[PDB]
């Protein structure tokens, strides 16, 4: 099993200011051909999620231009440009590397 | 990172000869779709000639019999012979790379050619 | 579909070994024994519940009736010490035995 | 095929809800392509087959419709959103496209 | 595109149930499937996915053996078996499609779309 | 036929490996071939099988879905990719011929020519 642990457990921050989660995987995640299988989920408050970032630094169709992600081989971080009011809600990583697919605990970015 | 170059346009007499350059960075014209676009002044968009990926040809109603699209696998490149050429030709020509359900990712900034 | 043998059987070194594997309608399947001397990959010994294949002496005598398969070694000696594995082939299914260990004193 | 963009002169203030709407004569249903370009510029795409948001297109530009019908919408304008507006016929033999509106921040 | 997952209810222990994903607006022809679980407050958890035309049928150990999935692709629906429900697998239940449709887009990795999902209580 | 195995080695609950046992003769294009893996405290466990054609493949109940057994007859070597690599995977393998060509004759046979072991061991 890969269990993956996120850092910190809860990031409440002000709108306007920037906001990184971390979240590192137990084994190596790199290389399965040449990327890093590490994905980003948001779970809105109430709503289903969808992708945020695949690949570790890369994102999918239509995602905000404030997110993106960087680290390579365990350490991992999502790097939001600019916290606003439609961005609470609990993030989510996933190794997308063995069968077992396990997500994070959940790590909410709130306005406090 | 991808980006066309164009070149080869000009003023030319009615009926002349003529030939355009689309240079490409990036995607590999020889196995691609691509297409040549016309803009004459004070008009909008229109469709000229499309050369498939295979090396099959493409030309419109208004081209037929005129035009020749042409490529080059050494440099990259997409031309169009450009041949008797009446007062109607005289336009701004763009090439656009054609993915089908998938729209004109990348264009070319533009050549204006000129009948006179 | 499960074949059972004995944990391990013994006997003294010169007498007659018996060492039986049971099965549901075993009778009516053919079944294969295999030696597996410690350290050793395992080789055939017995197959087709009566037939034994070229390199092995006669001693080995295996028999197959109702509900239990019987492999019988008159003579044991020193290196019969080893484990001893029923096979059975059902519905193209490989299901091996227990494997009785045998000891020879 | 002929594509009929609707209306071809456009005017709205910063904020505005806008439709702009090309009519398909026939009925394809999936073959759109918005093309916004900057007065004597480079076209972009907007919404490729129709509803889906081409990357890197900012989240305020929505386009809908299927079938005989389709319409770009724009949720609050901003005053560089003058361009003028072209649709595409995509999966086709001639590329027909419509014949342009003109969105002035007015 | 739109993920219309059915059935679930209130349902036995140890007893069973069937869900749906009732897929359209894309191919689901060449695209893979997911299915994740959440139980109340608990987090999102991985249960099962398919290839493009079955026979790739991947589960947890939770779910060995207990859980089987299918799908149609003539319809376009998404299938799941369920037996012997313990307590454990009281949860929303989300399908989801893999982002893509070649090779080394792990039938078991990135998860593009999701639904709605459907809430199956085991209780009495 | 003389056979060798290889593969063999440390991974991680879940990984990959490929095993493989190659023979020195020709003949190998005559036997079929099965996967027999030896616990490190107990005897042996039947893996899977393959006909001499290729074409008649079989796997244990506790095993289908994760390998998948593949010969070459031109290339005198066979094969078992070994996906899932689970807890109770790690052994030592033995290929073994079986003679009969088909799955319907392998009961008038058995297993005689086993090659030396190779060591497969899956632990955190």
């Amino acid at each position: 099993d890969i269990v993956m642990t996120q850092s910190p457990l809860s990031l409440p921050v002000t709108p306007g200011e920037p906001a990184s989660i971390s979240c590192r995987s137990s084994q190596s995640l790199l290389h399965s051909n040449g990327y890093l299988y590490l994905d980003w989920y948001l779970q809105k408050p109430g709503q289903s999620p969808q992708l945020l970032i695949y690949l570790g630094s890369n994102r999918a169709s239509g995602v905000p231009d404030r997110f993106s992600g960087s680290g390579s081989g365990t350490d991992f971080t999502l790097k939001i440009s600019r916290v606003e009011a439609e961005d609470v809600g609990v993030y989510y990583c996933m190794q997308a590397l063995q069968t077992p697919g396990t997500f994070g605990q959940g790590t909410r970015l709130e306005i406090k | 990172e991808v980006q066309l170059v164009e070149s080869g346009g000009g003023l030319i007499q009615p009926g002349g000869s003529l030939r355009l350059s689309c240079a490409a960075s990036g995607i590999i014209v020889s196995s691609n779709y691509m297409t040549w676009v016309r803009q004459a002044p004070g008009k909008g968009l229109e469709w000229v000639s499309v050369i498939y990926s295979g090396g099959s040809t493409f030309y419109a109603d208004s081209v037929k019999g005129r035009f020749t699209i042409s490529r080059d696998k050494s440099k990259n490149t997409l031309y169009l012979q450009m041949s008797s050429l009446r007062a109607e030709d005289t336009a701004v020509y763009y090439c656009a790379r054609d993915l089908g359900p998938y729209g004109m990712d990348v264009w070319g900034q533009g050549t204006t050619v000129t009948v006179s | 579909y499960e074949l059972t043998q004995p944990p391990s059987v013994s006997v003294s070194p010169g007498q007659t070994a018996t060492i039986t594997c049971s099965g549901d309608k075993l009778g009516d399947k053919y079944a294969c024994w295999y030696q597996q001397r410690p350290g050793q990959s395992p080789v055939l010994v017995i197959y087709q519940d009566s037939k034994r294949p070229s390199g092995i002496p006669e001693r080995f005598s295996g028999s197959n009736s109702g509900n239990t398969a019987t492999l019988t070694i008159g003579g044991t000696q020193a290196m019969d010490e080893a484990a001893y594995f029923c096979q059975a082939w059902d519905s193209n299914t490989g299901v091996f035995g227990g494997g009785t260990k045998l000891t020879v004193l | 095929i002929q594509l009929t963009q609707s209306p071809s002169f456009l005017s709205a203030s910063v904020g505005d809800r806008v439709t702009i709407t090309c009519r398909a004569s026939q009925g394809i249903s999936s073959d759109l392509a918005w093309y916004q370009q900057k007065p004597g510029k480079a076209p972009n795409l907007l919404i490729y087959a129709a509803s889906t948001l081409q990357s890197g297109v900012p989240s305020r530009f929505s386009g809908s419709g299927s079938g005989t019908d389709f319409t770009l919408t724009i949720s609050s304008l901003q005053p560089e959103d003058f361009a003028t507006y072209y649709c595409q016929q995509l999966n086709s033999d001639l590329y027909t496209f419509g014949q342009g509106t003109k969105l002035e921040i007015k | 595109v739109q993920l219309l997952e059915s059935g679930g209810g209130v349902v036995q222990p140890g007893g069973s149930l069937r869900l749906s994903c009732a897929a359209s607006g894309f191919a689901f022809t060449t695209y893979a499937m997911n299915w994740v679980r959440q139980a109340p407050g608990r987090g999102l958890e991985w249960v099962s996915a398919i290839s493009d035309g079955g026979g790739s049928a991947y589960y947890a150990d939770s779910v060995k053996g207990r859980f089987t999935i299918s799908r149609d692709n003539s319809k376009n629906t998404l299938y799941l078996q369920m037996n012997s429900l313990r307590a454990e697998d009281t949860a929303v239940y989300y399908c989801a499609k893999t982002r893509g449709r070649g090779l080394y887009d792990y039938v078991w990795g990135s998860k593009d779309y999701w639904g709605q999902g459907t809430l199956v209580t085991v209780s009495s | 036929v003389q056979l060798v195995e290889s593969g063999g080695g440390l991974v991680k609950p879940g990984g990959s490996l490929r095993l493989s046992c190659a023979a020195s003769e020709f003949t190998f294009s005559s036997y079929s071939m099965n996967w027999v893996r030896q616990a490190p405290g107990k005897g042996l466990e039947w893996v899977s099988s393959i006909s001499s054609s290729g074409s008649q493949i079989y796997y244990a109940d506790s095993v289908k879905g994760r390998f998948t057994i593949s010969r070459d007859n031109a290339k005198k070597s066979l094969y078992l990719q070994m996906n899932s690599l689970r807890v109770e995977d790690t052994a030592v393998y033995y290929c073994a011929t079986n003679g009969g060509a088909h799955s319907s004759t392998w009961s008038f046979y058995g297993m005689d020519v086993w090659g030396q072991g190779t060591t497969v061991t899956v632990s955190s």
